[PDB]
Parts: structure tokens; C-alpha cells; sequence
């Protein structure tokens, strides 16, 4: 709080081995404390399915889903005769 | 019961709800019939997502 | 805060002076507070 | 013949994967230039092909629609990407601005990311 | 008596269900079951 | 949204279902003596 | 992305539409 850098000195210069200095850091690395974890995607197709089945909406979503299955389905009847 | 996979069911729905509800964001930000308040929802909504 | 925060990344200072009338600590602290993923997680507890 | 119109919700969505794909990169060069069907594939205009509204989704008498998706690829239907979406499968990659971005776009690109 | 493969594992209590045929399909089905699941227990998926 | 976790539960679909739970509560409730059965819960015939 | 393609119901390349498209045919079939 006072008197603290009164005669005063300076650091010679730091010899760095690999992992002490700045933007060290990896994604391979392990996460020792840091909670937050990764997780493995579930693609496997009975997964899919539930997945498929559970997942939100969006209104576009549904439009979209119906006019592509009338304009798909016209075409398809009309191809035949 | 399985519950490794039931984990990672759990991880990959939110995962996948995120997502679609940027999207849905996006959406109501693109299209010009609607309000003021709902645009600007769905811009700092986005900003937080 | 969050303009600032989607302009400069981490620099709080920044950010800071972009909010205005609050300091770096408590913006540190409002974005840490900040109940974003919550919904989509499984329960209200 | 029968006409298929396109409405807008198709457009909408294209134009929303669009501004997806792009703030994607945004940043990497040379996928991003600095200017500015058997799969889920539509081909963005009205079809019967008038010329000038093929021209008109280019730059934002009637030809096949086949041949349109021959000359050009993935610039005609509605979601088009580098490498697949296309018929010719270089130097060439996925993830590239193949879609010309109108004065909407580039505002909305402003708003999204103001680092920019 | 040559094999015949044996169809959908509910194929015998179809007709005539009795009390060994339904307890020979629970033990078939949970077998498989336990193999399947032992494998995927340790080891895992293709990715 | 009554039972949390097991909505989460993999299943095959559209065959061969499985039944984790009552094959558990038929197997933990047959090894008890019936009679203390009747006697513990009004369900029981 | 991908996840999305793959999930997609509409296209029948999808592999997700194939698989309950052939469950449901050997489901029918046996029953």
C-alpha cells in the first residue's frame, strides 16, 4: 500500500518448456476441473427414430412439411395417367 | 434399462432443440409481417442462443 | 450487454464502457447469471 | 400443361439457409469472396422454363428444367451447396458463397454479426 | 427333419398358446436380448 | 410429464417391444408368498 | 446439419425414412 516498489528489480528473461506459456491449451487435452462435459452423439437408427419422434417443432416446419406433401403427391398423380 | 444411451438421447435433444429454435429465431427475423416487439425478441434472442 | 458482447468477444472493458454507468464486475456477473440453456433443460429443479 | 408456382415459404427457407451457411464462415477467404429431384431438392422458379425467370434466380420461349440443373447445379435449386446439390461430382469444394446475397441479406448480416 | 429357420419368434403360441411354448418365447427373447446388449454393454457402436 | 427419466428409455419401434418394468415388478413381487401379499397392498386380488 | 439431413422423413434416401419404411414392411409381413 506504500513503499512497495522502492528499489525495484527486473526479471531476466524466462526459459519456456513446452506447456508453460500463453495459448497452451488443447481440445485433446483432459478436463480435470472445468464441469462441463462432452458428450457422444447418439446416431443409431432406433435412437433416430426416438429422437425423430421427440424433437420440438416450428411452425414453418409444418407448413412447409404439408405443401411439400400436396405439391409432391399432385405431381405423382399426375405423372400416372 | 439401458441408461448410457439414455443419456445420450437426453444430451442430443437438447442439442437438437437449440437449434431449432435458433432457427425459429432466424425465421421470425427474415420475414417483414411482423410486429417491432417480436423482431426485437428474436434478435437479442438470438444474440443470446 | 449482449450487443457488446457479440461485438467484442471477452474484452470487458470494452463492453464496460459500451453498457455505461456499470463497471466490468458487474456485467461479469449479470452474463454469468444469465438463465439461457434452462429451458431446455429437463426440469424447473 | 400445369403450372407450379412456387410460394414464399420456400423462398423464405431457402434465403434462411442461406444466411446460415454464409455467417458460418464469414471469416475463411477463398470459400467466401469478398464482392457480395431424388433428395430434398426444388428448383426455386415457377416451372411449367420462361428465360428470363431462370435469369432472374441467376442474378436475384421456355428451356427444360433439366437442362438447368446441368449448366448451373446447385445455382438454380432452392438449397444449393458446393460438390453434392450439383450434377458434375477439382479444385472446387463444399461451403462456398454460390448464391449471389441481395441488399436484404447483407443488412441482416450487419445486424447478426456487428463485428463486420 | 430339415432346419427351418423359425419365423417370427411368436410363431409357436400363435396356435395354441400353453404354458411351455410362452415360457420357451420369453427365454428366447431375453437371451438374445442379453447377448445383444452384452456386446453393445462393452465394446460399443460402429463410430 | 409425470415420470422424468424415463422418457429417455430406448425402444425398438414398431416391434418386438420389451417391458423393463413390469418383467422387474412381476419377477420382485413373485418371490414373496402371495398370501403376505394380499395382506400388504388392497390392489392385490 | 447432418443430423438434420439424416432425420429427414420426406426424402426417401434418408436413412432414417428407409429403416421405418422397412420395419414397418417386415412388421406387417410376419403380423
Amino acid at each position: 500500500l506504500i513503499n512497495y516498489q522502492v528499489d525495484s528489480k527486473l526479471l531476466p528473461k524466462n526459459i519456456e518448456p513446452p506447456l508453460t506459456s500463453q495459448y497452451s491449451t488443447r481440445h485433446d487435452a483432459p478436463r480435470g476441473l472445468f464441469p462441463f462435459e462432452s458428450y457422444k452423439p447418439s446416431v443409431q437408427l432406433p435412437d433416430m427414430a426416438k429422437l425423430k419422434k421427440m424433437m420440438n417443432t416450428s411452425d414453418s416446419e409444418s407448413t412447409l412439411y404439408k405443401y411439400l406433401k400436396e405439391s409432391k403427391r399432385k405431381y405423382d398423380e399426375i405423372t400416372h395417367p | 434399462i439401458d441408461t448410457h444411451t439414455a443419456t445420450d438421447i437426453y444430451q442430443t435433444l437438447i442439442a437438437l432443440n437449440l437449434d431449432t429454435t435458433v432457427n425459429d429465431c432466424l425465421d421470425k427475423l427474415l420475414n417483414d409481417e411482423c410486429t417491432e416487439s417480436t423482431r426485437e425478441n428474436a434478435l437479442y434472442d438470438y444474440y443470446a442462443l | 450487454l449482449l450487443k457488446g458482447i457479440q461485438e467484442f468477444g471477452a474484452d470487458w472493458y470494452k463492453v464496460a464502457k459500451n453498457v455505461g454507468n456499470k463497471s466490468p464486475e458487474q456485467c461479469i456477473l449479470r452474463f454469468l447469471q444469465l438463465p439461457i440453456e434452462d429451458k431446455f433443460l429437463y426440469g424447473d429443479g | 400443361g400445369a403450372v407450379f408456382i412456387v410460394p414464399k415459404i420456400l423462398i423464405r427457407e431457402h434465403e434462411r439457409v442461406i444466411l446460415k451457411q454464409i455467417l458460418q464462415i464469414l471469416d475463411q477467404d477463398e470459400l467466401v469472396q469478398p464482392p457480395l429431384l431424388f433428395g430434398g431438392r426444388h428448383y426455386l422458379f415457377n416451372t411449367f422454363t420462361a428465360h428470363m425467370g431462370v435469369l432472374l434466380v441467376l442474378l436475384q420461349k421456355y428451356i427444360t428444367a433439366r437442362s438447368a440443373f446441368v449448366e448451373f447445379g446447385a445455382s438454380v435449386i432452392a438449397g444449393g451447396q458446393r460438390i453434392v446439390d450439383d450434377y458434375w461430382e477439382q479444385n472446387l469444394s463444399s461451403h462456398q458463397r454460390v448464391f449471389k446475397l441481395s441488399t436484404n441479406l447483407i443488412s441482416k448480416i450487419s445486424l447478426l454479426r456487428p463485428s463486420f | 427333419p430339415p432346419e427351418t429357420k423359425l419365423p417370427y419368434p411368436t410363431y409357436w403360441s400363435d396356435k395354441k398358446a400353453d404354458t411351455d411354448t410362452l415360457l420357451y418365447e420369453q427365454i428366447i427373447q431375453r437371451d438374445k436380448i442379453n447377448k445383444y446388449s452384452l456386446i453393445r454393454e462393452t465394446n460399443g457402436y460402429d463410430p | 410429464n409425470g415420470l422424468g427419466p424415463l422418457k429417455y428409455a430406448p425402444h425398438l419401434p414398431f416391434s418386438k417391444s420389451e417391458n423393463p418394468v413390469l418383467s422387474t415388478i412381476a419377477f420382485l413381487v413373485g418371490l414373496v408368498n402371495p398370501k403376505t401379499v394380499q395382506s400388504m397392498t388392497q390392489r392385490a386380488i
